[PDB]
């Protein structure tokens, strides 16, 4: 479930935001994604 | 055989520490 | 088997600093 304040817990990264589509490009080894500051910024999705 | 002649790897033999997506 | 290679280097922990393209690949590394 999307667009939505929702308590998500993927691949045992837990915390609290809203998700949303991405216009990302993940290369095939990533899976997590940070900023220049070291924040979880954009999770591939492990089901999708 | 072989021998044992020593070079240069210039600028060479990286990659990726990690999994994690980065920009600019 | 058949009827100029073995280029072996040898890693120690050093800083690096790696130049991310805004695709998300490496352009550039300088060594520390
Ligand atoms: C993984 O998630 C579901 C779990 O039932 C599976 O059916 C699907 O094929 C997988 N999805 C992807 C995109 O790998």
């Amino acid at each position: 479930v999307k667009n939505k304040c929702v308590n998500f817990n993927f691949n045992g990264l837990t915390g609290t935001g809203v998700l949303t589509k991405s216009n990302k490009k993940f290369l095939p080894f990533q899976q997590f994604g940070r900023d220049i500051v070291d924040t979880t910024d954009a999770v591939r999705d492990p089901q999708t | 055989t072989t021998t044992q002649s020593y070079t240069n790897s210039f600028t060479r033999g990286v990659y990726y520490p990690d999994k994690v997506f980065r920009s600019s | 088997l058949n009827r100029a290679d073995y280029y072996v280097g040898y890693l120690q922990p050093r800083t690096f600093l790696l130049k991310y393209n805004e695709n998300g690949t490496i352009t550039d590394a300088v060594d520390c």
